[PDB]
């Protein structure tokens, strides 16, 4: 089928658990410059899996909420996706 | 220009609570994309507050800090 | 074509163009994601989505850092 929606926690300006809407077959992502927007697509290669230097970052440790700044939000980070298809 | 078109929004009821989907009721799609931007970049100037809690109902504007009145 | 992917990212792809391409690519990816494949897009240029049916808006929020917010938009309930 598809991708559903996804779920983060803790990880690249996102606090906590907040569920990301469902996805139709063409949705977009727009804002303006800084808005956090790009570590969405960082999210979905890395719960796909992919070495750290495209996404930006080093060490792998960094990619928690905070780390950047230097206080990390917690030392514990969720991601996950909901992959839907047909059959229900 | 959308700033004051607000001030002159907001007199006519005075009820703090703006809908965008009012403001495109007799319009086309390109000027209501428009006018959702509007609202966004007025957002974005931090002279607004918008509000929208459910994940599809119209959006609530209230006057923010830097409303000008 | 070859070997599908069942959805897509697109980042900014609309990169130097003018609305000629713009609606081109725009075009393309209606008639052709709508029974081959999920395809999800971040730009700016208007026109790239609002041939869009749906839309994930971002409101960033100050304190100690930034936290991002997520809101969603219904496209298809308008004319033309
Ligand atoms: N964990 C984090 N916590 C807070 N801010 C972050 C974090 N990671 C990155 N940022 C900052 O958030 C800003 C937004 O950029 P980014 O999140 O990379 O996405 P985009 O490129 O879509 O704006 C950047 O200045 C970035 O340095």
């Amino acid at each position: 089928g598809f991708l559903k929606l996804i779920e983060i926690e803790n990880f690249k300006s996102y606090k906590g658990r907040q569920i990301i809407g469902p996805f139709q077959r063409f949705t977009a992502i727009i804002g303006p410059n800084g808005s956090g927007k790009s570590n969405l697509m960082d999210a979905i290669s890395f719960v796909l899996g992919e070495k750290t230097s495209n996404l930006r970052v080093k060490t792998l440790r960094d990619l928690i909420h905070g780390a950047p700044v230097g206080k990390p939000a917690a030392n514990r980070a969720f991601v996950s996706m909901v992959y839907s298809e047909e059959g229900a | 220009q959308m700033l004051h078109g607000l001030q002159r929004a907001l007199a006519k009821t005075g009820a703090e609570s703006i809908s965008l989907l009012e403001l495109c009721r007799n319009t086309n799609r390109k000027q209501a994309a428009a006018k959702f931007y509007s609202f966004l970049v007025l957002k974005k100037q931090q002279a607004i507050e918008l509000t929208q809690e459910e994940p599809y109902s119209d959006i609530i504007a209230t006057p923010g800090p830097r409303f000008h009145i | 074509s070859y070997k599908p992917a069942p959805f897509f990212v697109l980042d900014e792809i609309d990169a130097a163009l003018d609305n000629t391409n713009i609606g081109k690519v725009a075009n393309y990816i209606k008639e052709q994601s709508t029974c081959n494949f999920q395809a999800i897009v971040i730009s700016l240029k208007e026109e790239f989505y609002t041939k869009a049916e749906s839309l994930i808006g971002v409101y960033p929020e100050q304190g100690d850092c930034v936290i991002s917010k997520v809101l969603t938009f219904d496209l298809t309930k308008y004319p033309d």
